[PDB]
């Protein structure tokens, strides 16, 4: 395990009390376990080795929707035209369309 | 310093689903020998297509479309060209732009 | 030009047929058979306009055969394999235990494909037409039986295929 | 942008025919039924009746 | 027990499609035309029966298909 | 369960009192349950299971 | 390839 020692930082006044320091100590990179194992608060001469558990649950929604629809329509246009002629009829509207070359 | 810090994680799946879809379309048409008849029951959607650049708005038809071009013999044999098309809008392949 | 206009691309099952018949019922034909699906792997997002990629199997053939014979116009067998190993110089070769000092990546696969065609000279009374008409009748019946007895959709189904 | 462009529901028919005087001819007709069902369930509990 | 150490994804599906046509040589009096005419009469009658007796829409419906 | 132990952070003065710390402890990711089960306030030697 | 593999059957089918 790592060794805990007392150290004095460089550039600090000599009268100031020492601080905590370490020997050779490794913090491994947790690849896919990142954010799932707490490394910030872990005591490095590790005490307490295993953790085995489960946290889970289910959620739900209720549906009771019911709808119907009917639509009826009759259109009865009528026209007159001489033989060999043409007749066009429009009952409705025009809407603007933003079209250009 | 010699050691190890490792673990495993897991997920549970129990999803199960079915789907059925049925449809029949029965268009009918009339046309004279040597004429043509077009029929469309459906709709038109606006499409932003234009020459060059990277505007102009056109319209694309969807629904049930039927086109008939018959010719009749003296024995009542029929030689025909027929186009039958059924097309619906699909949310999966639509693009928001 | 440039660097708009929107066109539409077909995917699915596509088939094109152009026959010609002889006095002996020999068929000379050009056939195009295509099966293509959307592939999420090779699609590009662009800005927000997703552009898809496709997995396709296409065959465009010109042949001639006798009446009712079966021809294969394409086929494929395609095995593939790939292995990569990283190891420590001497520890990696120790038997069994070497897997503590060595990492192995392995991939293998195979694809088989056959496309075959059969032309026949028919009329409306031929067996090939009758079987598909029978299939249509069966599909209508199944749809009718799924529905409640008093439904209006059932009446509409009863009015089709007259 | 703010230029709303609409879509339409259309029923159209463009026919070429010939008939006798005063006769009624039908140039288009349609019957179109459609149905779809989707179900999601838990593996064994979903099949219990009621 | 292996299902505690293994995950499976399964998809299956099928599509059936038929398109068929029937041509006939007709006149205005042939059965194919008559059936659609009678169908239209039935649709008009159904529309009329949905509406209340005194409505103006009902009178408009009565004035059609003359 | 996890172990609760006193720890002294690195770079901190030796006179200051110790703070709380843990042994090996897992906080699993909640996939679809995220935001529905409280993890910030949960006592880790779990008391009260269901 | 291993003796029982399907890829081995595919290889056996080629170059006929």
């Amino acid at each position: 395990g790592p060794r805990n020692v007392a150290t004095i930082p460089l550039g600090q006044d000599l009268t100031q009390p020492p601080v905590a320091g370490t020997g050779v100590r490794v913090t491994p990179p947790l690849g896919s376990l990142n954010g799932a194992i707490d490394l910030a608060n872990l005591a490095r001469p590790i005490a307490g080795t295993t953790n085995f558990g489960i946290i889970t649950g289910v959620l739900s929604t209720i549906n009771f929707a019911l709808s119907n629809g009917d639509a009826y329509l009759i259109a009865n246009p009528q026209l007159s035209a001489r033989s060999g002629g043409r007749t066009d009829f429009l009952a409705g509207g025009q809407v603007p369309i933003l079209q250009a070359l | 310093n010699f050691g190890i810090i490792t673990g495993v994680l897991s997920t549970i799946n129990f999803a199960l689903s079915n789907g059925d879809a049925y449809l029949i379309a029965n268009p009918q048409l009339s046309a004279r020998s040597g004429g043509r008849t077009d029929f469309l029951a459906g709709g038109q959607v606006p499409i932003l297509q234009a020459l060059a650049a990277g505007q102009n708005v056109t319209y694309k038809d969807y629904g049930i479309k039927l086109e008939f071009e018959p010719r009749v013999d003296d024995d009542n044999n029929v030689s025909m060209r027929v186009l039958a098309d059924v097309s619906d809008i699909d949310p999966a392949t639509s693009v928001s732009l | 030009a440039a660097g708009q206009n929107v066109t539409y691309k077909d995917y699915g099952i596509k088939l094109e047929f152009e026959p010609r018949v002889d006095d002996d019922n020999n068929v000379s034909m050009r056939v195009l058979a295509d099966v293509s699906d959307i592939d999420p792997a090779t699609s590009v997002s662009l800005n927000g306009f997703t552009v898809p990629g496709f997995i396709t199997r296409r065959s465009n053939a010109e042949i001639n055969v006798g009446d009712g014979q079966t021809m294969v116009i394409s086929g494929l067998v395609n095995p593939k394999t790939a292995k990569n190993v990283s190891k420590l110089p001497w520890l990696g070769d120790i038997p069994i235990l070497g897997n503590l000092f060595k990492s192995t990546n392995f991939q293998s696969g195979n694809t088989d494909l056959v496309i075959l065609v059969t032309p026949r000279v028919v009329s409306a009374a031929s067996l090939e037409n009758i079987r598909q008409v029978s299939q249509a009748v069966e599909m209508k019946d199944e749809y009718r039986n799924t529905l409640p007895k008093g439904s209006t959709t059932r009446d509409a189904v009863d009015r089709t295929l007259g």
